[PDB]
RNA sequence: CCUCCGCAUAAGCCUGCGUCAGAUACUGACAAUUAACAGCCCAAUAUCUACAAUCAACCAACAAGUCAUUAUUACCCUCACUGUCAACCCAACACAGGCAUGCUCAUAAGGAAAGGUUAAAAAAAGUAAAAGGAACUCGGCAAAUCUUACCCCGCCUGUUUACCAAAAACAUCACCUCUAGCAUCACCAGUAUUAGAGGCACCGCCUGCCCAGUGACACGUUUAACGGCCGCGGUACCGUGCAAAGGUAGCAUAAUCACUUGUUCCUUAAAUAGGGACCUGUAUGAAUGGCUCCACGAGGGUUCAGCUGUCUCUUACUUUUAACCAGUGAAAUUGACCUGCCCGUGAAGAGGCGGGCAUAACACAGCAAGACGAGAAGACCCUAUGGAGCUUUAAUUUAUUAAUGCAAACACCUGCAUUAAAAAUUUCGGUUGGGGCGACCUCGGAGCAGAACCCAACCUCCGAGCAGUACAUGCUAAGACUUCACCAGUCAAAGCGAACCUCAAUUGAUCCA
RNA sequence: GCUAAACCUAGCCCCAAACCCCACCUUACUACCAGACAACCUUAGCCAAACCAUUUACAUAAAGUAUAGGCGAUAGAAAUUGAUGGCGCAAUAGAUAUAGUACCGCAAGGGAAAGAUGAAAAACCAAGCAUAAUAUAGCAAGGACUAACCCCUAUACCUUCUGCAUAAUGAAUUAACUAGAAAUAACUUUGCAAGGAGAGCCAAAGCUAAGACCCCCGAAACCAGACGAGCUACCUAAGAACAGCUAAAAGAGCACACCCGUCUAUGUAGCAAAAUAGUGGGAAGAUUUAUAGGUAGAGGCGACAAACCUA
C-alpha cells in the first residue's frame, strides 16, 4: 500500500503535537540532601552513587593486586582499612584491604 | 517474452558529497 | 587465432610424438569438423607406409625382424615395430603377424609371380593374380595410402600391360603401375569391425562428440541409392 | 555460547583497524614487507628417446598414457633484480552470494545469535499434543514415519530453457540410410573394418504392401527418402470397379479430434481416478519405428500398511518478528483536500453531485471492504500502408560460390551465358455490429427516397462487362447539363460537307509499349 | 529565524586575420641478441516516393533552364558572365570541461558537479519548516457578516472525447531550462513609373524595397565501423580434486567434500537485479574444477532449450 495523498503539514502538525507525541513533565524529581545534585525520588543519586563506585573501584583495584590472580578468591571475611586505621578485634582475621587515603566520611 | 529493465545507478558523486 | 599444427616433426622416429587434438577446428578456430574433441590424451607413433625404404648407403630386397605387434591409438589396425639392419620403424601389421617374424621387402619384378607370404612387400607385378594385398601406394615410391585400416583387403585382379588392377575394399577398381608396391595379406585387428561401444562414454574417450540435437527432415538423398560400380580409377 | 570454520599458498587488490596528533573501520604525519621461500634460466650443430600409471610386485586390462640422452665444438673469471604489509578479492555496500589448492577433520586457530524492556494481535522458525489417522487437499503439499503393489513415458548413466518449465524433450550405446578412392593447417599426420552428413533409439520378436506423385540418383532405380496404404452390387463369401498398394503383424478409450464420465469386471460404502478386458482406432500401426520386457527415473498416475496437526479442531510454549524506551534512518506514492453513511443521479459502479442521515478535537495498535489502491504508457484483442524472427511452392535478383558450354589463351586465369546451391531485399489490400471465416469492392434500373434535386445500410430486388445496324457512325460550332470536388461523362442551335445510329449499364486515367 | 537566497568573471561561442636527462610497440612507459610480417580493394543504410523493389540532394547570373527520372518522388548542368570585431553566452547559459578528470563499463565507450567577503583576513525574497497543532460541514472559495467558522451558492485543472467531478491521462511542490524555422502567390506601406532594378530579371501598370504564415519530446527498427569467449556455449595446452562403507577393473550402489538445483517455506526495493533454511539428484566420471589460449554478430557455439555469447 502507498499513500494516496501527500498529507498536509497541517494534518501533520495535528499529529505531531497532539500531547501524546510530546514529552511529560517528570514530577519526582528533587534535589539530593547529600550532595544537592538533583535526583528522581525513586532512582538513586547519581552524583553519590557515582562517589561509591569510584571508591568501590579503587578498594576493587587493591582487592585484585592482594589476591594476584584469578581464582583467588579469599574465604574470609574483608575489611577495608584507611590511612591513620588499625584492625579492630571484630577485624582480626579477616583480610585487610589498605586505602592510602582518609576515610571518607560517608564511608563508616 | 520475459521483460527485465536493468536498474540504474544514480552518480556516486552525488552521495559521496562532504562539508 | 594462434593454431600452429603439432605435426612439425621432421626426422621420423620410433619414439610416440605427443599430438594435439584439434576438436574439428580449423586453423581459424573456427569449427570445421563436427563431433570431434576430448577424448583419452594420445601420442603419435610415426608409421613408415614406404615398406620398401632401404636403409640409407644400401639398396636391393631386405628382411627384417618383428619385434613386437603394439596397439596403436591414432588407427583402427595395429602396428608392428619391424627392426632392420641397424634402424627400426614402425609398420602396419598384418592378421598373422606375430613377434620374431621374417618380413621382407622386396622391388623386383621376377619374370614367374613370386610365392606370396602374409607380412612380405613386393611390387605388385611381383603377385599372383588374386592375391590379398594391403598399404597400396597410388604411384611408385608414393608410399601406402590405401587399404589401411584394420581388417581391410585389396585384391589382384589382373596384370594388364605394366598396370595391376587392384580391387579395393570398397569394391572399386584401381589401376596403377605393377612397381608400386603392397603387402600381402590383410590388415591386422580383422575383428576391430564386432567392436561394441557399449556406451556413450566410451564414444567419448575415443573423441567423438555427441551428434546435434536439432532434428533434420530427410531429402531426396535419404533413400537407398543402388548404382552401378563406379569405373576404373587409374594411374597410369 | 558458537565454530560453517581456521592457518597458509595461488589469484585478486594495493597500504585499506601499526604509532602519534586532530577530529568526529575518518583526516594529516610518521613508520613498514630485508631471501634461503617464489619469480626472473639454459651456447651451438647434429644425434638419441617401442616397453604407462595404479605401493609396480603378482594380476587384470583399455580409453594406450607427465616424467631419459649421446657425439664434437664452445665455456668461469665475478650470488644481481623483483613479490614479501592488511581486517584484503568478484558482486554499486563491513552484501546470509561467488571464490582454486595444501594442512587442520574439530580445533592449539577463529568468533558472538541478545541495544534495553514488555511478552498483544497478525506473520516466520521450532517443539509437544487427548481420541481419530488422509476424514485435508488438485494431489499425502508440508510434517511424521521408513513403508507394498500395479501402470504410462523414456531403455539405462548423462544433457537442457543461468533468472517461472529438469521433463515423456535432447543425447545415448545398438541398428540403418546417404556421401567420399584420398595425403603436408581441420577431416588427418587418418585411408571403406576409414571419415563425414543424417534418421531412429540398448536389448528380445519384428519392421508388412506401394516408386503412381515429389525429391534424389541414373539415362529406369530408390521409401530405415518426402510420403501413401479403397470401394460397389447380391445373399461373412459370391462376383465386380478403381488404385501405386489398398493398413500387414502387433497393440488399442492410448499422452492418440470429438463422442467421453465409451461398455463391462476388479478396486471403494460410494471412483469422471487406477488396473484388466472389448467384433474397442476409416483421425492406431510398424527406424515419421510397432509390440514385449530386465533394470533405472527428484518424470506422470494409482495403491496396501504405517506414520503423523494435513484435517476433525485447534491449543500450549520457546525464538524471531512485534509494541514500548534510546541512537541512526529509506522506498514506491502524492493535483489540492477542511478526505463520513444510505438512496438516486451521472462518462452508465460517488467522500466531493441531488434528497436524507450522521457529525467536538485530535493520538496509538490492528484490519484489509473501498479509494475502479501502488507498481510497470496491458504481454490479451484490434489498428499502424510501424517492426522484427522464422518458413516457403510470395515478388525480384544471382552480385557470390559450384559446375558446365562458348570465347580468350595456348590445366589455371579472364569475359560472356545457362543451371543449381546458398543466400539477399521487400511485402503480406481494404470494408467489416471487435478481429477472423464467409461475402463484397466497378457500372446501370426500381423501392427505401409517394411530389425540384440529393440521400445510408454486410438493406430489399433486378441486371452489365455486350450485341446489332451502319459506314458522313464526317468536320466544325453558339449555348447548356453534370452523379454533389477534380478527372471523367452528357445534349446541342447555326455553319461546311453530305444525303434528300439502336441500346440503362455494356468500362479503365497517366506513364510506358 | 533556520534552510537558504542572491552576485561577476572563470571562461566559452561566432567571425576576421594568419597556415600549423631517463623510460616507452615485450605485459607500453621494460638499459643490453639471428629478423624477414607488413599498407592500398565501389560505402551501406536510415529516410522520401505517404508501401517498396529502379530511384531519393551531400561569389553573381545563365537557372531551377537544357537535360535525367517506377518521365515520379525528385535529381540537375554547361557554354557564357565576372569575383576588422560582436543589437554572442555569463555558472541549469556559453565548450563536455574547474575535466575528458571523478565516476561508470572487461573493452570499444559513456561522462559529471561546482565558485562567489573585502583595498587590505599580516583586519528583507522560492518551496520546506519554526515562531504558532487541532473544533461539526465537505474542490476549501465566493456572497457576506459585528463576528475566523457557523448561513446560502459552487461537481479542481490540463489533455482527450459525441460526452469527463469523473473511479479516463499528467501533475508532491519551489526555482531554473524547456517547444512555429520558410518559399510561391497575394495583402499593406514607400520609391520610380511604360518602365523598374546598383548587369542577369520582370513588365500589356509594372517593377523595386520592406513588413507579415509554417513547433518540441518519444519508438521498436535499418546499415557501417569498432569492442567484447576474465560470465556463458564448445574446444586446445598442460594441471588439480574426489573421505568412508558395500562391491570389485563397473558412464556400479549408500554416502562426505565437491557439482547441481527436485519440492516446500521465507524473501519479492530481498542478505541476494535469483538468495536463505530444510529437502533432494549426481558424487571414479559423458564428472567437477584452477590457469592460459581459441571460435565474434550476415557471426560464433549449441547432447535444439531458437540454449549461451559480460546481469
Ligand atoms: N574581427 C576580428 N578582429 C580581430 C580579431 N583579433 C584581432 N582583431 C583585430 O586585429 C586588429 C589588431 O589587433 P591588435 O591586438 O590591436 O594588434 P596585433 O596583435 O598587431 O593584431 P594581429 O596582427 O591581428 O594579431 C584590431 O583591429 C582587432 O580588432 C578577431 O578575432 N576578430
Ligand atoms: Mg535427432
Ligand atoms: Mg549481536
Ligand atoms: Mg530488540
Ligand atoms: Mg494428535
Ligand atoms: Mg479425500
Ligand atoms: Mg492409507
Ligand atoms: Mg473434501
Ligand atoms: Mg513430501
Ligand atoms: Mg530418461
Ligand atoms: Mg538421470
Ligand atoms: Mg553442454
Ligand atoms: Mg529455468
Ligand atoms: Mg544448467
Ligand atoms: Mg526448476
Ligand atoms: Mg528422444
Ligand atoms: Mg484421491
Ligand atoms: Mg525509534
Ligand atoms: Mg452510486
Ligand atoms: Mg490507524
Ligand atoms: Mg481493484
Ligand atoms: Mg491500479
Ligand atoms: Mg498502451
Ligand atoms: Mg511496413
Ligand atoms: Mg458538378
Ligand atoms: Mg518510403
Ligand atoms: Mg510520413
Ligand atoms: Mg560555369
Ligand atoms: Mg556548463
Ligand atoms: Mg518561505
Ligand atoms: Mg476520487
Ligand atoms: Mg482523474
Ligand atoms: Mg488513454
Ligand atoms: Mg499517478
Ligand atoms: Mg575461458
Ligand atoms: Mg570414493
Ligand atoms: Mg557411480
Ligand atoms: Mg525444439
Ligand atoms: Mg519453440
Ligand atoms: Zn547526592
Amino acid at each position: 500500500a502507498a499513500p494516496k495523498n501527500r498529507r498536509t503539514i497541517e494534518v501533520n502538525r495535528c499529529r505531531r503535537r497532539n500531547p501524546q507525541k510530546l514529552i511529560k513533565v517528570k514530577n519526582n524529581i528533587d534535589v539530593c540532601p547529600e550532595c544537592g545534585h538533583l535526583k528522581q525520588k525513586h532512582v538513586l543519586c547519581a552524583y553519590c552513587y557515582e562517589k561509591v563506585c569510584k571508591e568501590t573501584a579503587e578498594i576493587r583495584r587493591q582487592i585484585g593486586k592482594q589476591e594476584g590472580g584469578p581464582f583467588k578468591a579469599p574465604t574470609i571475611e574483608t575489611v577495608v582499612l584507611y590511612t591513620g586505621e588499625t584492625p579492630s578485634e571484630q577485624d582480626q582475621g579477616k583480610r585487610i584491604i589498605e586505602r592510602d587515603r582518609k576515610r571518607p566520611s560517608w564511608f563508616t | 517474452k520475459k521483460r527485465f529493465t536493468p536498474p540504474i545507478y544514480q552518480p556516486k558523486f552525488k552521495t559521496e558529497k562532504e562539508f | 587465432a594462434n593454431f600452429v599444427s603439432w605435426k612439425s616433426r621432421t626426422k621420423y622416429t620410433i619414439t610416440p610424438v605427443k599430438m594435439r587434438k584439434s576438436g574439428g577446428r580449423d586453423h581459424t578456430g573456427r569449427i570445421r569438423v563436427h563431433g570431434i574433441g576430448g577424448g583419452h590424451k594420445q601420442r603419435y607413433r610415426m608409421i613408415d607406409f614406404l615398406r620398401f625404404r632401404p636403409e640409407e648407403t644400401k639398396s636391393g630386397p631386405f628382411e627384417e625382424k618383428v619385434i613386437q605387434v603394439r596397439y596403436d591409438p591414432c588407427r583402427s589396425a595395429d602396428i608392428a615395430l619391424v627392426a632392420g639392419g641397424s634402424r627400426k620403424r614402425w609398420i602396419i601389421a598384418t592378421e598373422n603377424m606375430q613377434a620374431g617374424d621374417t618380413i621382407l621387402n622386396s622391388n623386383h619384378i621376377g619374370r614367374m609371380a613370386v610365392a606370396a607370404r602374409e607380412g612380405d612387400a613386393h611390387p605388385l607385378g611381383a603377385l599372383p593374380v588374386g592375391t590379398l594385398i594391403n598399404n597400396v601406394e597410388s604411384e611408385p615410391g608414393r608410399g601406402a595410402q590405401y587399404i589401411r585400416a584394420a581388417g581391410t583387403c585389396g585384391v589382384l585382379l589382373r596384370k594388364v600391360n605394366g598396370t595391376a588392377i587392384i580391387q579395393l575394399p570398397s569394391k572399386r577398381q584401381m589401376q596403377v603401375l605393377e612397381t608400386c608396391v603392397a603387402t600381402v595379406g590383410r590388415v591386422s585387428n580383422v575383428d576391430h569391425n564386432k567392436r561394441v561401444i557399449g556406451k556413450a562414454g566410451r564414444n567419448r574417450w575415443l573423441g567423438k562428440r555427441p551428434n546435434s540435437g536439432r532434428w533434420h527432415r530427410k531429402g531426396g538423398w535419404a533413400g537407398r541409392k543402388i548404382r552401378p560400380l563406379p569405373p576404373m580409377k587409374s594411374y597410369v
